[PDB]
Formats: C-alpha cells, structure tokens, sequence
C-alpha cells in the first residue's frame, strides 16, 4: 500500500488559497 | 465493479458468443488406389529363393481395413499401428514377397539370421514394415516339394531347396510370408456429409474454419480454390467433390450490456445484446440490437441514460424499466410578422455555479526497489537496460512541475493584499 | 538476339480468388523490357526458373529434356506429345546421349500463327509448369501486348536440376527475386502489374 | 483476438491479468468523450422553433438553408449535398444522436436566429423584424443605420448571388471537405494495420496457433505461443495510444468548434478576423457528417477615394 | 532462495519485462490525463482574468444571459465561479 | 538503426512487419504539422 508509490504535499496549502480568494474578492468588492 | 452496490447506470460484463452445433469434414473423391492384388492377393506368391522386393509408390494403399481384418494367417505389426498410417501419406512402400515354410521362415526375417536368411530372403537388420502371411499351404503349396522355398546381401532376393509340401508337417505347412516394407502411399482420409444454414465447424480439404456456409453467387475460375476477403480471410471454397461455391459468415456473436438503476433503489434489471437478432439467445428490437427485461413506450421525455440511436430508458412507475425515444425538448411557434416587435417589461437577477479542476496529486516513484524489492542479484541485472529507469522518473517529476505552475498562475494574479 | 520484354511473363501464384483489389508480394518473376534470348538449341543452366516463348504454327517443338548430366545417364525429365497422348517420363532411360528429330526406371505421367508461352520451375521437389496460348500474326519481332499465365501441372519429383534443353524462333530468359502490384478485375483474373524496380515512379505507385 | 477460442490459449491469457480491464475501459472512455462532445456543441439551445409559413423577408432568399417538407428528413439542402461528396471482433457502436435530430437541432437554431436575432440566445425569445435585426449590426460595426435602408436592394441582390457563389464552389469539386475526409479515413488505416499483423511470426514457427500446437512438443509449443501473446499485446497498446492522441485532438478541436459557434451564432462578436476576413456581421449552422459548416456573412468595403485632412 | 543464478535468470528476466512494461502503460497514461488537466488549468486562468476583473461581452462564455460580475471561491483541487446575469422577463407585443 | 545494414537482421526483423513501416509515417506527419503552425502564424496578410 506504501512501498514504491509516493504522494508529494501540494506546494500552497488551503491557507494561501484562502488568502487569495479573500484578497480577489475584496479587491472586486472595493474597486 | 468490486462493489456489493452499484450507482444507476449501464456497464460491460463479458461478449456472448454462438456455439457451433457439430463439426464437418470434407475431401475430395478418392481414387489412384494401389495394386493391393500384386502380393497377397495375386495367383501366387513369390518364393523364398526367388523372392520379389520390388519398391512401390505413387499410389493410394488402403489396405488397413484390410489389416484390420485377421483372416491372414499373420497381421505381425513392427512397431506401426494399423490406424497409425491409414490417412497419411507414406514415404514410399516394397512390395516384399518371400512366401517360405512356416517354420522355415523365422530365419527369413529383418534382422534375424539362419539357414533361411543368407540363402533365400536376406534383409535389412532395421529394416521398416509389417509381417503379412495368409495360409499358402491350402493351395499355394507345392505338391512335388518347395524346391524354390528358403534352405541353405539385404534385399538381393549357404543354399538348398526346401521340402515344403500341402501334406508336410504343420512347422514344414508354407504361408504367404511377406514383410511389407514402408509422399507415395496415400493413405485415404475420411469425411462427413455437408451441412448448411447452420453454425458450425467446418473442415475443407486442409482448411479448417467455423461459420455458416451458404450457397454463394461467386465465380471463381477453375484454378480457384479459395477466396480471400481483404483482411486477409479465407470466405468462400469450392467443395472438392460436390462442385459449388459456397461463402462462410462469421460465427455471431456481441457484447452484454446490463442497464440497472441503483441498487439502493430496486433490484430490477434489463440487458441488451448488441449487433444480435432476436433469435440469437419481454423482448424488443433497436437498431442498436435485442432489448430483453424492459418496457416500450410511445411516451417521450429527456434523457435519463443513454442506450442508442435514440433509444433511452429509465426506471419509472408499478414500477418497471421502460424504452422511449429521447424527445428534443419542447417546443414553441414565434409569431414573426414585418410590423410586430416584442419588447421585455421586466428584469430578474439569476445566480450561476460553474466548476473548473486544476491539478492533479502529485505522485513519485521510485521504481529501483519496486522492481528488485531490496535483493542484489536483480539490481545486478538491471544494469542491461539502464537508462529506462532515468528517462521514467524524469518524466513524471516534470509533471510535478506544471501542476505548481497552474495553480499559482491561477491565482497569482494579484501583485498586493 | 537481345529484345525488349515488354509486358509479358505474368502468372497466377496461387489458387486463391482475390477481386477488385491490388495486392503487392514478392516472387520470382521476368524484369519489364529485359533481354531475353532469342532465337531464329545447345544445352543453357537452368540456374533459379525458366521462362519460354515461341511462335507456333508448325509444331517446331517436340519436347524438352531436364536433369543434372541433361542424358539418360541419370533420372532425366522427358517431355512427349505423340498422336493424341501426352507422355512425361522421369526415369533414366535406355536412350542414346542426345536423341535428335529433323525438319533408373521411376514414374511416368500419361495424358507464326500463335504464341505459346511457358513457365517451369521447382519448389521443394514440386514442379510447377504454366502456359498461355495466344492468337499472333508476327513470326520474328515481339509484338506488345498483355497476358497470364495459369498452372497445368505440378509433381513431385524429388530431382535436382541444373541443366536442360529443348527438344525440336523462339524466346529464352530467366526469373529472379522481385516484387509485383498486381490489380484483379472484377470477374477475378489479374488484368495489370507494376514492377517495383523499373523506376521511381514505379516505387512511388507500390509503396 | 488475442486467443480465438482455444482453451490452452485463454489459460495461458490469465497470466498477466489487468491488460484487459484497462484496455476496454480506455476505449470505453474514448466512447463516452465523443457523444459528450456532440452533446456539448448542439445542446445549447433548450427549446424548438419553427419558421413562419411566411417569406417576406424583404427578398432574402433562403431557400436553399431551410428544411425540405416534401423531401425525407429535416435536412437542407446545402446539407443534402454533403452527404454525395461524402461516401471479427472489432465492433462499431452506433453514434448516440441521430443524423434526423441534429439536422432538427440546426433547423431550430436557424429559425431563432432569423425570427429573433440575440434575444432567444439571452433567453425567452422575442420576434422582431428582419430588417431591424440588419440595421443593428451596422450599428454594431460603427456605420449610421441609414446605409441599411438606402440600399437594402443592392444588399439583397449581393447576398443572393453569393449564395449562388457558396453553390459554385460546392459544385465544383469537393476538396473544401478535405479535413473530414481526412480524419475518415485516418481512422479506417489503423484499423487495417490492426488485421495485417494478425499473419505475423514474432518469432515464432508459425502464424497458425493449432499448427504449432499440433507439430511439436507441448513445452516447446508454449514458448513459441508467448511469443505470438507478447506480439499482439504490445501492438493492440501501440493501435490504444494512437487512439489517446488522435481523441486528444479531435476533442480540442470540438470544443474550440463550440466556442465559435456560441460567440459567432447568437451574437455579434467583436474579435478582429476571428469569423473569417472582414467585419463579422452574422453566421448560420450547417450539419454534416461527424462536422459542422460556418457560412459566415460579413462586410467589406471596395473602392475608395484620396482626401485631405 | 529456490532457484541458482543461471536457472534463476529467464524468471527474473520475464518479471523485469513485465514490471517495466506496466510502468511504461502507467506513465503514458498519466501523461495523457496531465495534458487535459493543463488544457482545462489554461481555460480555467482564461475565465479568471475576462470574467472577475472585467466586464467581456463575450456571450455565453461565462454562463446564460448578460454577463455582470462573478466572484471565485476555492475548494479542493478546483475552482468554483459564481456567474451574475441579468434575465429579462413579462414581455408584450407592440406595433412598430 | 534496428540492422546497421546487416542482411541477416533484415530477414529477421520481417517477422514483425508493419511496424517499421508506420512508425515512420507518424513522425512524418509531425514534420508536416511544424510546418503548417508557421504558416499558421504569418500567412494573415495579403501583399509585402
Ligand atoms: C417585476 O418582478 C418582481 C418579482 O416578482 C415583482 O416585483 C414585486 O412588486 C410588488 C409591489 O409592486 C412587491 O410587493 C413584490 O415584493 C415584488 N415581488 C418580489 C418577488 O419581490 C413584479 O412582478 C415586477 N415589478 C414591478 C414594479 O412591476
Ligand atoms: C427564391 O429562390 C428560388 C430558387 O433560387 C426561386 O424561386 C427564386 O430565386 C426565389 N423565389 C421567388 C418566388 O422569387
Ligand atoms: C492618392 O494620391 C497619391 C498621389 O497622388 C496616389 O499615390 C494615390 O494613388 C491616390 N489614391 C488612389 C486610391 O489612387
Ligand atoms: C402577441 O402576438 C399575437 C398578436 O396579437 C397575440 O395573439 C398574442 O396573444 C400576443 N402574445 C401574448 C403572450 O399574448
């Protein structure tokens, strides 16, 4: 089940995206 | 699917396939038989002294029913069956005739050695054939004594004449003692009677196929024996004996479909043969094959789950599957006219949800001791081949690569939070 | 003398109907426009296969003779046409060393105006003969034209081979390994071929 | 294709396991990926529409683009000719959508369009007369309205006798469909090249798998038969990537093909030369075989005259 | 541990075939599935920058009807747009 | 490239067949569809 195949971590995790999102929307949302 | 429940939907199983119903083998008229009365069956035999090794070949020796038979004094097989060679072409033959005492001719023999040997019928230590002898001493036997019998090179058929006689002993009583030695001797195949409009294993001349043979309109030329279809497929023969040109149709056959809803639902199921008649294997006919296990309506509605050309089904109420022709929609006249306009006099404000993927997992391999699994001696050998474990991993880490790249070019569009 | 081939030298390889299709296969075979040896009959190597022509209107030909020693020395191939039979011998006959016609024992087979054409080669101890009657009226020069050439006879014969002559204008020449796209009309009989090597644009038209 | 009804065959066959099951379902996501491309390039209108029996459409003569009531089917004409120019165990699955029904789908998209203009694409349809519907894609292109109706007769003539061009060059030979054909055929060589190698070696003694089984030892028989195993394996994987790619292709271009149909079809879409040469004033649908046809109308202008400024 | 080195080698040699082989299928099949996910990631950045930014009068491009903003939101692996539109309504004849 | 002008590895490789030949029409294919993508981008203009 683990022995050869291997999974790598995503380089931006949830956060930064969520960081995004907030910052598209509130830049939309403003101006 | 691996599952004890399964979501509404249509899926794959196996392929249905006809089964032949019997086998049949044909071949062309037999003729060219062999002389068959040239030793054992001819007004006398040759004698020991005097015997005939004469070769035979090029001819059809069907003697083995006649092997199979023991009204000849002595059927001795050395080492061949009597059905061994009955339909098969031997390389040649001998039609052998050393007809000496019975008791005289164990020294005439391959390989054996005496008085009857040297003298009248010497032969080969090895040499191939049967002991064929039929009872000479009723007949055969000469009154006045078998001065020309066995008593003292191979094949060149110390020396002295034999005292065999009709009223002799039974070991001095003489036989028609011969030992026939073995493309010239063609062995006769057998062959079934011709059956059509019927699946079935077929078998012309060498040529061996399954299908259904019919009365075809073909023309093939007097040299023609078989018809070759582009893909290289033999279709169409010639019997060898009752001359006619027939065609072959490949043995039916088609994949099984099964339409269910989900099984959380009902257990009700439908199935569909594709590419099939009705006669093949509640049942209904589309042009995409044999519907068996579901209801036609003259209804009409939207598709729920695809079938064919049209042809949609769905479980619905007293509730059964049932098969519809998928409808385009509804519809509406527009009342055009050159002096007309139709103008809104309201607005309202709809919300709509789209969904796009990015990327995938991203995913390694390290493939060096998924093949070898730690031991040495394959590491070794993987060495033969070398730079295919390089190029494989290089590829899949560049994939990694990109999926970063999308999401970040997807969302990095901002300079400032 | 040495002229132009043209066209001639087609033969049916196998028994097998093909229509409406061109199929391309590589078989011993006459190059287009070769020089065949022609003559207005000393023994010539038979070498891989033989092919043979002749303008018939008088039956010049009585027959041909095939071996390894080309005598009755040795199991010799005989050919005979006599009254109404023909006669085919393979055995090594009681014959003189070159039996001539003016102006062991083994098995035995019993059965200008216009051009006859002939094809004989050995295959596995087979020999195939093929041959093609045609209406003429030229006796010395080719005149171009198209035909085939069908199977009549094939034995087992099981005789090496290496020379060979014919018992009597007439055409002689040789086959090699090329390579023929043949087309088949729709009644089923071979009605045009190409000849890969000939030029460029006979490979453009294969390939 | 792999065994062909022999028992030894189809045992030996189960030593390797998956190949099947991976096989036959990339094919079958090959089969589901087409019928959702022709789904997703003629859903896009949700309801059906019939032309008025009326032709007053100030002289524009349409006939050709229209269905045919006497003939069979819904087809047009345009349409009608297209299909002229146009002519085991492997099986063909029936496509999903019958050749009636997208032939209905162009007609209804065809009526909206000339009754409707871009409201019917907005939503509920609205009528409207042909002649306004002109006059505001001149506006769209930046010439004042007037032109439309000081000479909607040479306009009409124009487009008439281009009508009559779009059947010149139809009728003069059928080149103008090469990339249909084309895509046809490449499908039809593979297929052929799949049967050829069924009468090779790999190797081994012989292509016939009775033959080889009869004439020898067992053992050796099986060794010769992994041979044939191991041949016709890696060539039916060869025939399944070409397969990917060619789906691969044909699947962005269906989508692209989408795109343009709902940016040039509904409405008047301001990409630069994106519709063919000129300024795009409209476009109208055709139906073909596993394609669609664009006849995009628009507008150039031909003389001009030296001024000062 | 039951066979020799030379008895050993055709085995190891049929299983290292094999292994390859497979690891061949499986990365050019996922290199395929890459490709239509980049495909998808290129259209995907297309809709972000015309749509949330600005104001395309693209039709249908970003959704039915007329199109007024969108704002995006994130989830697993994917984005989600929230398309605005403007629909007209009640409508009546008149004679022009 | 699979003989290096051996005859013998040219009789031997005929078993096979088909493979030789297609796999070089694919990559002429290729050659082809680079051509076109230039023409593709600059073949918008009319006169010089
Ligand atoms: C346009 O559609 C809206 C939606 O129904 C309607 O507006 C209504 O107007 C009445 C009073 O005029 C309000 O009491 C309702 O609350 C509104 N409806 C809703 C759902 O909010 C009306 O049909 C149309 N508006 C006008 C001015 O005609
Ligand atoms: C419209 O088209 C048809 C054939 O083109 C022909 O009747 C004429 O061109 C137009 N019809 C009328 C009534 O003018
Ligand atoms: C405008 O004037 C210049 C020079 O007189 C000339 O080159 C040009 O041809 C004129 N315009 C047209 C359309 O001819
Ligand atoms: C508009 O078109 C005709 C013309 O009067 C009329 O019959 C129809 O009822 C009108 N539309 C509606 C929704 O009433």
């Amino acid at each position: 089940k683990f022995n050869g195949l291997t999974v790598l971590p995503p380089l931006l995790t949830d956060e930064m995206i969520a960081q995004y999102t907030s910052a598209l929307l509130a830049g939309t949302i403003t101006s | 699917l691996k599952s004890f429940t399964v979501e509404k939907g249509i899926y794959q199983t196996s392929n249905f396939r006809v089964q032949p119903t019997e086998s049949i083998v044909r071949f062309p008229n037999i003729t060219n038989l062999c002389p068959f009365g040239e030793v054992f069956n001819a007004t006398r035999f040759a004698s020991v002294y005097a015997w005939n090794r004469k070769r035979i070949s090029n001819c059809v020796a069907d003697y083995s029913v006649l092997y199979n038979s023991a009204s000849f004094s002595t059927f001795k097989c050395y080492g061949v069956s009597p059905t061994k060679l009955n339909d098969l072409c031997f390389t040649n033959v001998y039609a052998d005739s050393f007809v000496i005492r019975g008791d005289e001719v164990r020294q005439i023999a391959p390989g054996q050695t005496g008085k009857i040997a040297d003298y009248n019928y010497k032969l080969p230590d090895d040499f191939t054939g049967c002991v064929i002898a039929w009872n000479s001493n009723n007949l055969d036997s000469k009154v006045g004594g078998n001065y020309n019998y066995l008593y003292r090179k191979p094949f060149e058929r110390p020396l002295q004449s034999y005292g065999f006689q009709p009223t002799n002993g039974v070991g001095y009583q003489p036989y028609r003692v011969v030992v026939l030695s073995f493309a010239t001797v063609c062995g006769p195949k057998k062959s079934t009677n011709l059956v059509k409009n019927k699946c079935v294993n077929f078998n012309f001349n060498g040529l061996t196929g399954t299908g259904v043979l019919t009365e075809s309109n073909k023309k093939f030329l007097p040299f023609q024996q078989f018809g070759r279809d582009i893909a290289d497929t033999t279709d169409a023969v010639r019997d060898p004996q009752t001359l006619e040109i027939l065609d072959i149709t490949p043995c039916s056959f088609g994949g099984v479909s099964v339409i269910t809803p989900g099984t959380n639902t009902s257990n009700q199921v439908a199935v569909l043969y594709q590419d099939v008649n009705c006669t093949e294997v509640n049942v209904f006919q589309t042009r995409a094959g044999c519907l068996i296990g579901a209801e036609h309506v003259n209804n009409s509605y939207e598709c729920d789950i695809p079938i064919g050309a049209g042809i949609c089904a769905s479980y619905q109420t007293s509730q059964s599957i049932i098969a519809y022709t998928m409808s385009l929609g509804a519809e509406n006249s527009v009342a055009y006219s050159n002096n007309s306009i139709a103008i809104p006099t309201n607005f309202t404000i709809s919300v709509t949800t789209e969904i796009l993927p990015v990327s995938m997992t991203k995913t390694s391999v390290d493939c060096t001791m998924y093949i070898c699994g730690d031991s040495t001696e394959c590491s070794n050998l993987l060495l033969q081949y070398g730079s295919f474990c390089t190029q494989l991993n290089r590829a899949l880490t560049g994939i990694a690569v990109e999926q970063d790249k999308n999401t970040q070019e997807v969302f990095a569009q901002v300079k400032q939070i | 003398a040495y002229t132009n081939s043209f066209t001639r030298g087609v033969y049916y390889p196998d028994k097998v109907f093909r229509s409406s299709v061109l199929h391309s296969t590589q078989d011993l075979f006459l190059p287009f426009f070769s020089n065949v040896t022609w003559f207005h009959n000393p023994v010539l190597p038979f070498n891989d296969g033989v092919y043979f022509a002749s303008t018939e209107k008088s039956n010049i030909i009585r027959g041909w003779i095939f071996g390894t020693t080309l005598d009755s020395k040795t199991q010799s191939l005989l050919i005979v046409n006599n009254a109404t039979n023909v006669v085919i011998k393979v055995c090594e006959f009681q014959f003189c060393n070159d039996p001539f016609l003016g102006v062991n024992c083994t098995f035995e087979y019993v059965s200008f105006k216009n051009l006859r054409e002939f094809v004989f080669k050995n295959i596995d101890g087979y020999f195939k003969i093929y041959s093609k009657h045609t209406p003429i009226n030229l006796v010395r020069d080719l005149p171009q034209g198209f035909s085939a050439l069908e199977p009549l006879v094939d034995l087992p014969i099981g005789i090496n081979i290496t020379r060979f002559q014919t018992l009597l204008a007439y055409y002689v020449g040789y086959l090699q390994p090329r390579t023929f796209l043949l087309k088949y009309n729709e009644n089923g009989t071979i009605t045009d071929a190409v000849d890969c090597a000939l030029d460029p644009l006979s490979e453009t038209k294969c390939t | 294709y792999i065994c062909g009804d022999s028992t030894e065959c189809s045992n030996l066959l189960l030593q390797y396991g998956s190949f099947c099951t991976q096989l036959n379902r990339a094919l079958t996501g090959i089969a589901v990926e087409q019928d959702k491309n022709t789904q997703e390039v003629f859903a896009q209108v949700k309801q059906i529409y019939k032309t008025p029996p009326i032709k007053d459409f100030g002289g524009f003569n349409f006939s050709q683009i229209l269905p045919d009531p006497s003939k069979p089917s819904k087809r047009s004409f345009i349409e009608d000719l297209l299909f002229n120019k146009v002519t085991n165990g492997l099986t063909v699955l029936p496509p999903l959508l019958t050749d009636e029904m997208i032939a209905q789908y162009t007609s209804a998209l065809l009526a909206g369009t000339i009754t409707s203009g871009w409201t019917f694409g907005a939503g509920a349809a609205l009528q409207i007369p042909f002649a306004m519907q002109m006059a505001y894609r001149f506006n769209g292109i930046g010439v004042t309205q007037n032109v439309l109706y000081e000479n909607q007769k040479l306009i009409a003539n124009q487009f008439n006798s281009a009508i009559g061009k779009i059947q010149d060059s139809l009728s003069s030979t059928a080149s103008a469909l090469g990339k249909l054909q084309d895509v046809v055929n490449q499908n039809a060589q593979a297929l052929n090249t799949l049967v050829k190698q069924l009468s090779s070696n790999f190797g081994a003694i012989s292509s016939v798998l009775n033959d080889i089984l009869s004439r020898l030892d067992k053992v050796e028989a099986e060794v010769q038969i992994d041979r044939l195993i191991t041949g016709r394996l890696q060539s039916l994987q060869t025939y399944v990537t070409q397969q990917l790619i060619r789906a691969a292709e044909i699947r962005a271009s269906a989508n692209l093909a989408a795109t343009k149909m709902s940016e040039c079809v509904l409405g008047q879409s301001k990409r630069v030369d994106f519709c063919g040469k000129g300024y795009h004033l409209m476009s109208f649908p055709q139906s073909a075989p596993h394609g669609v046809v664009f006849l995009h109308v628009t507008y150039v202008p031909a003389q001009e005259k030296n001024f000062t400024t």
